[PDB]
C-alpha cells in the first residue's frame, strides 16, 4: 500500500529532475557566452512549491 | 472509575455463578 | 498469575491502550514523517552532480526545512487561518550547494551556498 510517504516520494522525484533540468539550460545560456552564471535565478522556485 | 470498579464486580459475580450454564440460544464452531 | 475468565475486561485494556498509544490515523501521520524525515533527504542526496569550454560540478548536499510561515512580515500561518483564506499549510525547503569549479591553465575556485 502506497501512502502518503511513496505516493510524495514518487512526486518529489520528478519534481526534482525538472528543476535540475532548468538549471542545466540556464548554467547552458550564461556559459557560452563567455561570462558566468548565477545559481539563485536558475533555481525555478516554481516546480516544486 | 466507577465503570472500572463496575467491570471487575460483575467479573467476580461471573466467577462465583459458575454452577450450571444451561440455557440454549448460543453456540460456537466444534470442527474436527 | 494467568488470567482465566476474566479476560473481557482485560482484554480491552490491552485494546485501549492500543489506541491510546497510536490514533485512528497513524498509518498516514507515521508515513509523512518517514517522507519528510528520510526520503526528502535521500532523494537530494542522489542525484548525481551536473556539469557542463570548462565546466563546474554544482553539487547539492544537506537539506533544511522550516515550519510554516506566511509572509508584511514572516509569521507562523495556522491551520485555521490557512483554511479560511484559501492559503495553502505549506513549508520552505532549503539545501546546501558548492558551486566548483575549474578551467584550464590550472584555476580552480570552491565557493559554496549555505541554504539555498
Amino acid at each position: 500500500l502506497d501512502l502518503a510517504g511513496p505516493l510524495l516520494a514518487f512526486l518529489f522525484r520528478g519534481m526534482f529532475k525538472n528543476l535540475l533540468k532548468e538549471v542545466r539550460i540556464y548554467a547552458q545560456k550564461f556559459i557560452d557566452r563567455g561570462k558566468d552564471f548565477n545559481l539563485e535565478l536558475a533555481i525555478k522556485t516554481r516546480i516544486i512549491s | 472509575e466507577w465503570n472500572i470498579v463496575e467491570s471487575e464486580k460483575a467479573l467476580v459475580a461471573e466467577s462465583h455463578n459458575m454452577k450450571n450454564q444451561q440455557m440454549d440460544p448460543f453456540t460456537r464452531r466444534q470442527c474436527k | 498469575e494467568i488470567t482465566p475468565d476474566l479476560w473481557q475486561e482485560a482484554c480491552w485494556i490491552v485494546i485501549s491502550s492500543y489506541f491510546d498509544e497510536k490514533g485512528l490515523v497513524r498509518q498516514q501521520l507515521d508515513s509523512f514523517d518517514e517522507f519528510i524525515q528520510m526520503s526528502v533527504q535521500r532523494i537530494v542526496e542522489d542525484a548525481p552532480p551536473i556539469d557542463l569550454p570548462p565546466r563546474y560540478l554544482l553539487k547539492f548536499e544537506q537539506i533544511y526545512l522550516s515550519k510554516p510561515t506566511h509572509w508584511g512580515a514572516p509569521s507562523p500561518m495556522m491551520p485555521n487561518e490557512a483554511r479560511l483564506r484559501n492559503l495553502t499549510y505549506s513549508a520552505p525547503l532549503y539545501v546546501d550547494i558548492t558551486k566548483t569549479v575549474i578551467k584550464e591553465g590550472e584555476e580552480q575556485l570552491q565557493t559554496q551556498h549555505q541554504k539555498t
